[PDB]
């Protein structure tokens, strides 16, 4: 969850907002360790229903989210049945355990191509046109990240709106992401740089990922 | 003697405006059958599965015209090669349908079938139904019979499938056209056409559009 603010400029300048539980277990193996497991439902509920109690009479917030790469655990089914029992207002969606799972109203992958597939076992990542058409699956389909846009990139990016603008249930995506998570250092006379991964010491480390 | 006027046109043109040559006249066989006044009338082949397909209930219902006697059965008989697999005998009557009862001129045969040979494009097997009208002492009145394959075919969750397995259609439309006969068709052209098919990896055929 944002600053307070943020929601209060997005209802008064026009922005559509998901609002997304402080809830990611990434590191975690397998990554849904934590979240099917029932001693930490407390903590994540908590994380869950406090921002729903915060956040749920700003109308730029249309769509709810469980958090973020934390795999798919039966906590993440209850408190996904919570929200809807709670605000029948707003979808919820979540991406985790494949991106289409019983937690989730939206297919909402990251990353998927548009025509071709990703086949990983268990997490298969489909072209975006045939994941709707899969036997049996009704959702729309918006990616929660696509087009990463770290460095010399975005390629492709037509691509994307041509099947977005083609498909009814192709409703468009989140570019990943917004802003260089850079952060200014200084040298011996006093002139400022741009910083990333690495940089101030800390190891182990990611370097430029972070932008 | 017989004599016969057929005329190029009619009313059924109008439901007969198909892409091809416009012809006309006697262009199929033409046959004389003889039926015994008790006599097999209908007879409707239905094969059902178990979820694994390794069991079957073949099941047959036959009618009948002529007149109704209690000495009157059915046998269904079903053959693989010359080895009978599967036997069933009853009299006429079937079930109670409404309140004014059943078909006293019909009966359903059922018969068990274990790992049943299932039919495909892929492995065309075939079993043999025999269908005899027949008196309760064993004297045969007539005979039909049928080539029987074992397969299931279902739209399941949007997919079609043959015996329970998800169909990829190499198909092709097939008029009922040669170029010295015009719309006769024949054993061997109707041969030719199948290997070939075959041989180029077609595993179906529509029939357009008749
Ligand atoms: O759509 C069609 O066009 C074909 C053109 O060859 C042919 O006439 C078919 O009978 C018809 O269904
Ligand atoms: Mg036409
Ligand atoms: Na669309
Ligand atoms: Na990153």
């Amino acid at each position: 969850p944002n600053h307070p603010l943020w929601y209060t400029l997005c209802d008064r300048y026009g922005l559509y907002v998901v609002d997304e539980a402080n809830i990611e277990t990434h590191g975690m193996v397998p990554m849904n360790r934590l979240t099917d497991d029932p001693r930490w439902l407390p903590a994540m509920s908590e994380r869950v229903t406090r921002m729903v109690q915060r956040d749920r009479n700003h109308p730029s917030v249309i769509i709810w989210s469980l958090g973020n790469e934390s795999g798919h655990g039966a906590n993440h089914d209850a408190l996904y049945r919570w929200i809807k029992s709670v605000d029948p207002s707003r979808p919820v969606q979540y991406e985790g355990g494949g991106a289409d799972t019983t937690a989730t109203d939206i297919i909402c992958p990251m990353y998927a191509r548009v025509d071709e597939d990703q086949p990983f076992p268990a997490v298969p990542k489909w072209s975006i046109k045939k994941w709707l058409s899969l036997p049996g699956e009704t959702r729309p389909l918006i990616l929660c990240e696509y087009a990463h846009a770290m460095g010399n990139s975005l390629g492709g990016f037509a691509k994307y709106w041509q099947a977005f603008r083609q498909y009814p249930r192709l409703q468009g995506g989140f570019v990943w992401d917004w802003v260089d998570q850079s952060l200014i250092k200084y040298d011996e006379n006093g002139n400022p740089w741009s910083a990333y991964g690495g940089d101030f010491g800390d190891t182990p480390n990611d370097r430029q990922f972070c932008m | 003697r017989l004599a016969v006027m057929v005329l190029r046109w009619s009313d059924g043109s109008y439901l007969e405006d198909q892409d091809m040559w416009r012809m006309s006249g006697i262009f199929r066989d033409v046959s004389l059958l003889h039926k015994p006044t008790t006599q097999i009338s209908d007879f409707h082949v239905a094969t059902r599965f178990n979820d694994d397909f390794s069991r079957a209930v073949l099941e047959a219902e036959v009618q009948m015209c002529g007149e109704l006697r209690d000495y009157l059965r059915v046998t269904v008989s079903l053959w693989q090669g010359e080895t009978q697999v599967a036997s069933g005998t009853a009299p006429f009557g079937g079930e109670i349908i409404d309140e004014r009862g059943g078909y006293a001129d019909r009966v359903t045969l059922r018969l068990n079938v274990e790992n049943p040979k299932l039919w495909s494009a892929e492995i065309p097997n075939l079993y043999r139904a025999v269908v005899e009208l027949h008196t309760a002492d064993g004297t045969l009145i007539e005979a039909e019979a049928c080539d029987v394959g074992f397969r299931e075919v279902r739209i399941e969750n949007g997919l079609l499938l043959l015996n329970g397995k998800p169909l990829l259609i190499r198909g092709v439309n097939r008029h009922e056209h040669h170029p010295l006969h015009g719309q006769v068709m024949d054993e061997q052209t109707m041969v030719q056409d199948i290997l070939l098919m075959k041989q180029n990896n077609f595993n179906a055929v529509r029939c357009s559009h008749y």
